[PDB]
């Protein structure tokens, strides 16, 4: 049947069977569809048919989720927060089904379905309440060894009516996903500045506070000698090392809590249903960036001197506290001491809140004008809270809570929080009716959404505690004043007091850089109307078609935001010829479009006034032909696709040709600049092995073809296809007992290497000029792994699960990991450095205990 | 060596004699001779000097521009100064006078009513109309009809009242005499004072010559080109254009120039010149302003490095060029044209070329031999911007340029909003070398980076010029090393670098530069005038070379202006003066655009925010420090310190000046001739 081919459906049961707990487990055996790493342990949506992030739509119960938002980066040579960039991960313990669509799909999922779409539907009371029972309670509890991840879930559901209710609570705590034990084991060295007596014969001083009787004249008889820094070699474990040449991923501390409540009422007649929905899930991704050297070295002290010169008080110290003494320039005018190590932290907080009401009209028998209808209202909010923190007030460490204080001279702290959020107030009408011998299945869908996008920038300040110090001319005694030179007989006259703590607010208003903490607020309304129809043309063929209109209007107080009206037209059509040798000849066509994102609308800024520019939507077109052999053996499916993207949005310049020569006009802006097409192949099948158990097969191979840039644009980096998941084979062999008590499964996955052509390119200039550029510094090698899983149930009640993943301890590095280093990656890693840290996990175990009651 | 003049009218042909009559005074052999040559028009004179049958003609600014033009390239050499010597009216100022608080700026002249001194006149017509030429409504030919439809009624005397009625709306008929109440400088001003017009185009002096009272003139203002107003007594900082009154001009490269001055100066002397008897050169028995203007008080020599366009000025040249060539963009998009950067070497030009390519046209490139040649190219408009050290910001500022952006080296979140103060120029001595102070510095051996450089020369000799009023620093110190000085001077008596590189401002001279100057201190000299980072830069091992490997910064102290000494880290209370970091400078009419684009460029190719291995980086260079310093964090905008005096600081300004007027820079000399 036409609706839907090119789909990939997974149920709640399929999920529990494959023991998927992480977002990465979900498409683990589906080649051609991958999860894009966010950089700090989160994720930023999916990657299909060459495109990723905001080019594949992510929906839950008809409501789109958060857009990936990346704020323009800060100048100044310091570490900052930036926006999260992530897209919110769904709690799988709340979903009944998942519908993944490859290729364009805007008629179904609207804006954002350029290259594909991922749609989730939430569970109901019936998914927990058994066949002949009035209530029910389920209980999944799982441990995943690869990230020391415990997950616990309980689901309550009961019905006395009439009235029904569903209540689900899920708690998850995990850590960093560990790597192969050999990749990143061992030891490494680094330097650390330590105090040493200055050898100069002019390095003498006394301090006023240490002159308890008399004065300089009497106290100079006991001078102290200055101190200087020499660094010393130190060796630590790879886990403890801080610096550029890092062997292990940043330590992650992950937590998730999710609440789902869904009350409902069945009326009389049994064809009327009102129901509410209440979801609140929150995740935290807290890391420490170990790429940052904790300890100061002589190399950086000398560097600062070259620029800033020596510092008053250097080498001099209160009491015997030699260490010291040793302090140098930080950032934001701070002086930082060698006795503390610095630490950098990111505390990300992802919160989704959903409140919705629905009315559902079913009708079988089918005597009224609609066999199915649904009115729904949904208020959703998603917030990504990214809190940067830098401390230099501990011996490492590293402390995230320590602060500069008078008793801690030469300490430092910086805070920076960027909060991104979206809201929908979506009103959806869905009607459905079947007409007739040739049966027509008509479908209409209405939509109204009042939406808003908001980025806040706050808690952005520094603090330091610079020491109270002065070097003074001693009192005259007697005759005339003598300014000392630091000799043993003429030591300096110095006073040293405790540090004075200073705060600086970093935020500015209306200056159009990263430090502009004027909230970026974009609001709007939107409408969609969609008519679809699929007909069964006898037994020989089925034909489907769909049409959709989308309107979107946006406003911002900020006149520089690319704001306006869009009206796009989406349509699809498919055919399934069945000459029935139990083989189907399939051919489908669908359009896809993506409106300018909220980050693209805000535009590129360089601390000067910007005009707003018009942005047309990205568009795509997907032709796909396929053949499937079905029968007693099961089925074997193959398809060839051709997706053509157009009006791709990139940062560049408008171009025009005045007197023969082309030239750039306007500002650097986000414009529709490029088109690109991709072709490929998919094989999918399952064998029955009869034969007189089962097997699975899957294969994907994407290729890039034409890449044409618009003649009215320049400074256009072509297109690095680093998003494309490398060609992969995944075969399966497993046995399910017909009784349904136990089962075994074996999975073999083999991925090709990353094609170097997919990450190479050039930047177009004028007139025939260009510059060759690469996406990453490295590409990945081929690899194969085997997973073995099994289960056992004790009749409806207890059911145990166990999986050994990467049985052969194969040491390899995944491409999806290396992608994080690419230019253009959300929260790109730099500068690597050593690629050991991107190693995939070796042999790992997961265990799940499911209870029904 | 004979010097032939040239006269237009047959009346001044007789005025040109003597000749050998009342000028035959103290004639050697072949030198101070003056002949007469007759030609019809003023053009014929310059066309004659183009050959050789003429050598010297005095011209008004309009013809000075004509004489500069090809093929007969003529250069100005001598000017008629008026008034005092302390206040020589060599140039006048074209000015726009308005009533106080009248509510409009220079870019809002459209639809207003104008008062001119007369059609075709310099300050009253050519300059303002020339400067407005592009804003005029097409067709811009004929010019009168265009101006008439740009203003809402004007008094343009000496113009045709019938063909161009609107140009006589404020004065019916356009009287070309005193009969017209609104004629000339005073007449145009009256047209404003009465309220007939909203703006009067006259000379700076006009309002002071028609309004004797301060309170009366307090009711008037001036329009500045930057779209602000200023009081009428600030014309020097608020004028349409500066213009040379009467300028004598020779045939550039290929014609007696120093002989012409030797004449005209000697011709002053013997007031046979004109402030004794016979014959007063300036006044004529049969005519007015015959050979020279009667208002003249004598002559001054135009500085060597002064070409015509630099002499007439950017504003004037721009206005007249518009008036003649008439070339204006038919598509006035009112957006920013490419910024033309100026490169000082092949390596700078290479990097600039790469930048221009990566900047998709927003940056273009021009080269020049020296720093001063580039500044002059920015002045005349052949270039737009370049980065300059504090020293060259002072001279560029005396030449009418402004700083747009400062180079910043501090790592901070708000780098691009906060301009850094800069560094400190200090005097370094050894602690062992007792007894040294700033007072008894006379007779000691000094170490300078190079003569003419900011911290190494200008500032220290600037503080010392207020001790001994003479540019003989050679005879103040015992000896020393100041690379660039005369070979027979005492400031080369202990340099190094064999050959002819001895005492030469380049790295072949081992004592050139900050580093070399400090090396001079530790090996030969006893006091170095250097940067406050210099000593730590070359101690502790940062300088791996043998002469500096074991050196310790704490072996050295600093000379303070109060006669005391402090260690090298106490520079903040022991310096000569504060100097600013490098700054990008440009013309005033480019300030906004340069500001806009350079800030855009650093967000495209800035320090971080890009992979410097894979792409272009603005702040990285194939050798060292090309275009900008290599440790530039970002370019910071300038609010308060947007002028050269405010950017440099009062300490720097008070320090030099003196040493100025005593300087060697020929560019500074040239710009000082125009201001003042
Ligand atoms: C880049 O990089 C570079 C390099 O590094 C850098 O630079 C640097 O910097 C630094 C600083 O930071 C420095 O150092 C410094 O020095 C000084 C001195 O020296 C100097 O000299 C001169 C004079 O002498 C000067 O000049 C100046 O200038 C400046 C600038 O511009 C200015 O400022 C400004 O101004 C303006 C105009 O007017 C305005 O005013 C504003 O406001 C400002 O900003 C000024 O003014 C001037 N002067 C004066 C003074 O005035 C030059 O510049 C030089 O600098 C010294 O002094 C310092 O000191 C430091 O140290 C010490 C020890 O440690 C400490 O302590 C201090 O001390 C004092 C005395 O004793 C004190 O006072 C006191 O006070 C009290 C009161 O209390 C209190 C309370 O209680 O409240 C506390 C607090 O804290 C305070 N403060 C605050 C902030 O808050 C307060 C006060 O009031 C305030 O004012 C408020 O606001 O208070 C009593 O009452 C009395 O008064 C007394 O006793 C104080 O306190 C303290 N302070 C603190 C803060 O604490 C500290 O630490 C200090 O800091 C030093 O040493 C150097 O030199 C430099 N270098 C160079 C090359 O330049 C930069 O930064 C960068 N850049 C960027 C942009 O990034
Ligand atoms: C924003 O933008 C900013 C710019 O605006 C950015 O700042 C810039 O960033 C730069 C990089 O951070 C920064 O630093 C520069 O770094 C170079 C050094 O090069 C880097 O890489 C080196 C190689 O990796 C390395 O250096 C050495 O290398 C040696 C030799 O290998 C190392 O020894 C190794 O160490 C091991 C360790 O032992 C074992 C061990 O642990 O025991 C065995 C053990 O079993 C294993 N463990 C395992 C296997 O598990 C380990 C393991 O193998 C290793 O860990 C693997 O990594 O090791 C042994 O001890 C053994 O010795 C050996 O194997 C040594 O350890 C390395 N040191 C360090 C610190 O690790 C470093 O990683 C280094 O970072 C500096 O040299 C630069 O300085 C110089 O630059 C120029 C160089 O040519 C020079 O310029 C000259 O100047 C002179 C004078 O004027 C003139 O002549 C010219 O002008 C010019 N000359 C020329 C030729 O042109 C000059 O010398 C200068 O000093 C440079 O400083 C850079 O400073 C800044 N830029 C600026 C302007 O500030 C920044 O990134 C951004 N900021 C932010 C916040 O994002
Ligand atoms: C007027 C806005 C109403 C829309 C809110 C609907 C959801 C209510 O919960 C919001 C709080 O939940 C946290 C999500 O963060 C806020 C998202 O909305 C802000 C973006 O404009
Ligand atoms: C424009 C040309 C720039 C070249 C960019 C790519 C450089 C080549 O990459 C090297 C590929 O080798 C990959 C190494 O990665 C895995 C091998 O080691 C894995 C450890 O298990």
């Amino acid at each position: 049947e036409v609706t839907g081919l090119g789909k990939l459906v997974k149920s709640s049961d399929t999920l529990s069977k494959e023991q998927v707990l992480n977002i990465r487990d979900l498409t683990r055996y589906d080649p051609g569809i991958a999860v894009v790493e966010q950089g700090r342990g989160a994720s930023s949506g999916y990657s299909i048919r060459g495109m990723d992030k905001n080019r594949v739509s992510l929906t839950v119960d008809g409501v789109s989720q958060i857009q990936s938002y990346t704020a323009q980066a800060a100048l100044g040579g310091t570490r900052t927060a930036g926006s999260s960039g992530a897209i919110n991960e769904i709690e799988y313990e709340n979903v009944k089904a998942v519908e993944i669509s490859k290729g364009s799909n805007s008629v179904e999922q609207g804006s954002g379905a350029l290259a594909g779409s991922v749609a989730f539907q939430t569970k109901t009371a019936d998914d927990v309440i058994g066949e002949g029972r009035q209530w029910g309670i389920q209980s999944k509890t799982a441990y995943s060894g690869k990230n020391r991840g415990l997950t616990q879930s309980i689901a309550l559901a009961g019905r006395i009516g009439g009235a029904e209710a569903l209540l689900i609570h899920t708690g998850r705590r995990a850590g960093e996903i560990r790597a192969h034990e050999d990749a990143g084991r061992g030891v490494q060295s680094f330097n650390r500045l330590v105090p040493v007596e200055d050898s100069s014969n002019y390095a003498y001083f006394i301090v006023k506070e240490e002159c308890k009787n008399g004065s300089y004249e009497t106290c100079k008889a006991n001078p102290k000698k200055d101190v200087v820094g020499k660094d010393e070699r130190q060796t630590v474990s790879t886990r403890d090392y801080t610096g550029p040449n890092r062997f292990l991923a940043d330590p992650l501390s992950y937590e998730s809590r999710s609440w789902l409540f869904r009350p409902g009422f069945r009326f009389e007649n049994k064809r009327h249903y009102i129901g509410g929905i209440l979801e609140h899930t929150q995740q935290t991704f807290d890391t420490r960036d170990m790429t940052v050297p904790a300890f100061l070295t002589k190399a950086v002290f000398d560097a600062n001197k070259k620029q800033a010169g020596s510092l008053p008080g250097n080498g001099k110290y209160a009491g015997n506290h030699k260490y010291g003494g040793l302090f140098t320039n930080g950032e934001n005018g701070a002086l930082v001491g060698a006795e503390y190590g610095t630490g950098v932290f990111y505390d990300e907080t992802h919160t989704k809140s959903r409140y919705g009401l629905e009315y559902v009209y079913t009708n079988a028998d089918k005597d009224t004008w609609a066999d199915y209808a649904r009115l729904s209202y949904d208020r959703q909010g998603v917030g990504l809270d990214n809190h940067f923190q830098q401390t230099h007030c501990s011996a490492d460490g590293s402390d995230k809570y320590c602060r500069p204080s008078a008793d801690k001279p030469f300490s430092y702290y910086k805070s920076d929080r960027v909060i991104y959020g979206e809201s929908h107030r979506l009103l959806q009408a869905a009607f459905k009716k079947s007409f007739d011998k040739i049966r027509h299945n008509l479908s209409v869908n209405l939509g109204f959404d009042r939406f808003g996008s908001n980025l806040r920038h706050q808690d952005y300040y520094y603090q330091h505690a610079n020491r109270a110090y002065s070097s003074n001319t001693p009192p005259q005694n007697n005759g005339k004043k003598i300014s000392p030179n630091g000799s043993e007989t003429s030591p300096y006259w110095v006073t040293i007091g405790r540090g004075n703590v200073v705060t600086g607010q970093i935020c500015r208003l209306g200056n159009n850089t990263y430090t502009d903490c004027t909230p970026r607020s974009i609001n709007g309304k939107s409408y969609y109307a969609a008519v679809r129809d699929n007909v069964r043309l006898g037994r020989w063929a089925d034909v489907g078609a769909g049409l959709r209109y989308d309107y979107r209007s946006t406003h911002s107080d900020d006149g520089s935001v690319s704001t306006g009206t869009h009206r796009t037209l989406s349509w699809n059509a498919g055919i399934v010829l069945k000459p029935t040798d139990w083989l189907d000849l399939t051919y489908r066509t669908s359009t896809g479009f993506r409106l300018p994102s909220f980050a693209e609308m805000y535009g590129w800024r360089a601390g000067v006034q910007s005009k707003a520019v018009k942005i047309d939507p990205e568009k795509s077109f997907n032709k796909e032909a396929g053949i499937v052999f079905k029968g007693d053996f099961g089925n074997l499916e193959a398809s060839w696709f051709n997706n053509a993207y157009r009006d791709l949005i990139v940062r560049g310049y408008e171009a025009q040709i005045k007197d023969g020569k082309e030239e750039a006009k306007g500002d650097p802006a986000y414009l529709n600049a490029q088109s690109a097409r991709i072709t490929g192949i998919n094989i999918l099948g399952k064998i029955d092995w009869n034969g007189v158990w089962y097997s699975t097969f899957a294969y994907n191979r994407v290729r890039v073809r034409d890449i044409k840039k618009r003649a009215d644009r320049t400074d256009i980096q072509s297109h690095l296809f680093d998003a494309i998941q490398p060609s992969r084979y995944v075969v399966g062999l497993g046995y399910d007992q017909p009784e349904g008590k136990w089962g075994v499964n074996g999975m073999l996955t083999y991925s090709k290497a990353k094609e170097i052509t997919e990450l190479l390119g050039s930047r177009a200039l004028l007139n025939g000029n260009s510059r060759n550029t690469k996406a990453t510094a490295r590409r990945t090698r081929p690899w194969y792994i085997v997973d073995v899983s099994g289960y056992y149930t004790v009749k409806k009640h207890f059911t145990l699960r166990a999986g050994v993943y990467n049985l052969l301890n194969y040491r390899y590095v995944t491409w999806e990991n290396v992608r994080q280093t690419a230019g253009g990656a959300v929260n790109q890693h730099k500068n690597v450095g050593v690629y050991n840290r991107y190693a995939a996990p070796g042999r790992n175990y997961t265990f799940s205990l499911e209870y029904k009651f | 060596k004979t010097v032939r003049w040239c006269a237009v009218s047959e009346h001044e042909a007789t005025k040109c004699q003597s000749f050998r009559d009342h000028m035959k005074s103290v004639i050697p052999s072949d030198g101070p001779s003056v002949a007469c040559v007759k030609k019809a028009s003023y053009l014929d004179c310059i066309r004659a000097i183009a050959a050789n049958e003429a050598d010297a003609v005095t011209l008004d600014a309009g013809l000075v521009y004509d004489a500069y033009l090809a093929p007969n390239n003529l250069k100005p050499v001598v000017a008629e100064f008026y008034g005092s010597k302390e206040d020589p009216q060599t140039f006048y100022y074209a000015v726009a006078v308005v009533k106080k608080d009248s509510g409009f700026q220079m870019n809002q002249l459209r639809g207003k009513k104008s008062c001119h001194t007369g059609l075709g006149r310099s300050a009253g017509w050519n300059i303002p109309i020339g400067l407005l030429y592009c804003d005029l409504p097409e067709p811009r030919k004929p010019l009168e009809k265009a101006v008439a439809n740009f203003f809402s009624g004007s008094c343009a005397p000496c113009a045709d009242g019938t063909d161009f009625p609107q140009l006589c709306q404020l004065c019916p008929g356009c009287g070309c005499s005193t009969l017209n109440q609104y004629f000339g400088y005073s007449g145009a001003f009256k047209c404003l004072k009465d309220g007939a017009g909203d703006v009067a185009f006259v000379k700076h002096s006009t309002i002071f010559e028609n309004l004797a009272n301060k309170a009366d003139r307090d009711q008037y203002e001036l329009l500045c080109l930057d779209n602000t107003r200023k009081p009428v007594d600030e014309y020097k900082d608020c004028h349409l254009a500066q213009v040379p009154s009467h300028t004598v001009v020779a045939r550039s490269m290929g014609g007696k120039e120093d002989l012409i001055w030797e004449l005209l100066n000697q011709a002053q002397e013997h007031f046979g010149k004109d402030k004794s008897k016979e014959f007063q050169l300036f006044s004529s028995p049969h005519g007015k302003d015959l050979l020279f203007k009667d208002s003249a008080h004598g002559f001054l020599k135009v500085p060597p490095r002064m070409d015509a366009k630099m002499y007439l000025g950017y504003e004037y040249v721009t206005a007249i060029r518009n008036l003649r060539e008439g070339t204006c963009p038919e598509a006035p998009t009112d957006e920013c044209k490419p910024v033309k950067w100026c490169a000082l070497s092949h390596h700078e030009r290479l990097k600039c070329d790469e930048w221009s390519v990566n900047s998709v046209g927003k940056i273009e490139c021009v080269s020049a031999e020296t720093t001063e040649d580039c500044i002059a190219k920015i002045m005349n408009g052949e270039a737009d911007a370049m980065s300059l050290d504090g020293g060259f910001v002072y001279i560029a500022g005396k030449c009418g340029l402004v700083p747009v952006l400062a180079e910043n080296y501090n790592k901070s979140d708000n780098c691009e909003d906060t301009p850094e103060a800069g560094y400190f120029a200090v005097a370094v001595v050894k602690k062992s070398a007792s007894d040294l102070t700033w007072d008894n510095l006379k007779g000691k051996k000094s170490c300078h980076t190079a003569v003419g450089r900011t911290a190494g020369w200008n500032i220290p000799m600037g503080l010392l010029y207020n001790k001994i009023n003479h540019c003989r620093f050679d005879e103040f110190f015992s000896e020393g090393c100041a690379p660039g000085s005369k070979k027979d001077s005492s400031l080369c008596k202990l340099c190094m670098g064999s050959g002819l590189n001895l005492c030469e401002p380049n790295n072949k001279e081992g004592y050139y530069g900050y580093t070399g100057a400090f090396r001079c201190l530790v090996e030969k000299g006893d006091v170095a005038f250097v940067k406050h980072q210099t000593v730590p830069q070359n101690t502790g091992g940062k300088n791996p070379d043998p002469w500096a490997k074991n050196l310790n910064e704490k072996d050295y102290e600093l000379l303070c202006l109060d006669g005391t000494r402090k260690p090298v880290e106490e520079y903040a209370n022991c310096h000569l003066a504060r100097a600013p970091n490098h700054a990008v400078v440009t013309r005033k009419d480019k300030e906004a655009c340069v500001h806009k684009i350079l800030r855009q460029q650093q967000h495209l190719f800035g320090s971080n925010v890009t992979d410097c291995s894979g792409n272009f980086c603005l702040f990285r260079s194939e050798t060292k420090d090309l275009l900008f310093r290599d440790d530039t964090v970002c370019l910071a905008k300038l609010h308060d310190r947007n002028t050269y005096e405010k950017y440099l600081g009062e300490e720097y300004v008070k320090a030099v000046g003196n040493l100025r007027k005593c300087s060697t820079s020929s560019l500074l000399e040239a710009c000082t001739f125009r201001r003042p």
